């Protein structure tokens, strides 16, 4: 597609660090500071049961697909305006290629 | 031996509709004129005009307010912290050819409605009637806040303006929009990063960043954040003082709360001075191009 597709490896260390203290990735796990990231790609936003979002992530309504989140990771906070979800943003598009692509297979 | 009491008197048989169209007129050219400062757009130096020809008012004694529309008599155009609103108005004027029985304070006040709603903001209600007054009670500079003070300042400051904490934190989450520039004030950097949507991002980064003081490019010191975000001392004293912050947290916690806030704080500061007539029209609250079907 437009975005390629960076080692899965490179990303896991991504998420270790920049979001496991926010996010959860496995199946029914537990919603922390921010949602359980299980299934997120081709689902709309602000959908993850029992989580309450602000009416912001709710509103914005898109489908979660590789590209989109390129252009939600860059700056967070400037795509989805009114967010909780305190962060700056992944500036650099390899570091942005290698952890998409584990989110969408770990995620599956 | 009283102050200046400020009777409002609307334009000969106008009503809502006309008002409207001079609203969504001053809409769609926010819309169309998108390209203005690394596309922030011209909306959030709009309400930026609506505060700073509102904030010269004083209560003891009725002088500056929104009434009379003194930004286009040159004493205060030319005020240093009044720097970079000439876009503002350079953007009103076209309107200002097509609407010549529109007074003056009456533009510029809705000029910072119509910013602050189409950027997704509170239907902020907005009265009509600032007759515009003489060059003579131009009010002498200096009347607008400085920045690089603390807490105590901005409550003693902004209780000239007959407002208080809660008022004043609500206010200040206005700098969510755009963004604070060094050729105009001598600060750099915005305070978010939604700068073309009003939302109550103003206090989800005032509290959820780590913050810094650091020295600018105009020997300023100002306090600044690794994302790139921005906060003045006062921006930054909201939090510092210990009742500001409270209301900080609410905001934070409670967009909708902000909104509600905001609004009665924004027609209000705009308000200041004048007095309204008692045979004169309740509040309009004007409809936004989205729901207008254009
Ligand atoms: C903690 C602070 C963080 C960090 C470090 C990251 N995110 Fe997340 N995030 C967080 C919250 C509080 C929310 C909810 C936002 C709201 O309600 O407005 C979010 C949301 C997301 C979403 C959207 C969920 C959905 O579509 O339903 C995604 C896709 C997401 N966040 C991803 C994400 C990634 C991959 C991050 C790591 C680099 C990251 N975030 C960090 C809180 C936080
Ligand atoms: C304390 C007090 C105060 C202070 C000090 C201030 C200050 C300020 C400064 C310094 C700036 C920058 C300028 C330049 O250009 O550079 C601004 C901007 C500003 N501002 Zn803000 N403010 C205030 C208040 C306010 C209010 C009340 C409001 C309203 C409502 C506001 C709104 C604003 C805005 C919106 C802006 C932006 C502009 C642009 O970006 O354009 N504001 N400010």
């Amino acid at each position: 597609t437009e975005f390629k597709a960076g080692s899965a490896k490179k990303g896991a260390t991504l998420f270790k660090t920049r979001c496991l203290q926010c996010h959860t990735v496995e199946k029914g796990g537990p919603h922390k500071v921010g949602p359980n990231l299980h299934g997120i790609f081709g689902r709309h936003s602000g959908q993850a049961e029992g989580y309450s979002y602000t009416d912001a992530n709710i509103k914005k309504n898109v489908l979660w697909d590789e590209n989109n989140m390129s252009e939600y990771l860059t700056n967070p906070k400037k795509y989805i305006p009114g967010t909780k979800m305190a962060y700056g943003g992944l500036k650099k598009e390899k570091d942005r290629n290698d952890l998409i692509t584990y989110l969408k297979k770990a995620c599956e | 031996t009283t102050p200046l009491v400020h009777v409002a008197s609307v334009e000969k048989g106008r009503s809502y509709e006309d008002f409207q169209k001079v609203y969504n007129a001053i809409a769609l050219k926010l819309r169309e004129d998108d390209e203005y400062d690394n596309y922030i757009g011209y909306g959030p130096v709009l309400v930026r005009l609506a505060w700073h020809t509102s904030g010269t008012w004083d209560k003891h004694d009725n002088t500056g307010g929104s009434y009379g529309g003194t930004y286009r008599f040159k004493k205060e155009f030319n005020d240093p912290s009044n720097a970079g609103l000439q876009n503002g108005f350079k953007f009103l004027e076209p309107i200002h050819k097509e609407f010549p029985w529109i007074s003056s304070g009456d533009l510029f006040s809705l000029g910072g409605v119509t910013a602050v709603q189409e950027m997704q903001g509170p239907k902020i209600p907005w009265r009509c009637g600032r007759v515009d007054t003489p060059e003579d009670t131009t009010p002498d500079n200096g009347r607008l806040p400085d920045a690089d003070k603390d807490a105590d300042y901005v409550r003693t400051f902004f209780q000239r303006l007959n407002m208080n904490d809660r008022e004043v934190v609500a206010l200040m989450g206005a700098h969510a929009l755009g963004k604070t520039h060094l050729k105009n004030s001598g600060y750099e950097g915005p305070w978010g990063a939604a700068n073309n949507v009003f939302t109550n991002e103003f206090y989800l980064n005032l509290l959820n960043e780590d913050w810094k003081l650091e020295k600018n490019d105009a020997n300023n010191e100002q306090w600044d954040s690794k994302s790139g975000y921005m906060m003045l001392p006062t921006d930054y004293s909201l939090i510092q003082d210990p009742k500001y912050l409270s209301i900080v947290k609410e905001y934070a916690n409670d967009q909708d709360k902000f909104f509600k806030d905001f609004s009665k704080a924004f027609e209000k500061l705009l308000e200041n001075g004048i007095t309204f007539p008692k045979d004169a029209p309740s509040p309009f609250i004007f409809k936004t191009l989205e729901e207008q079907g254009l």
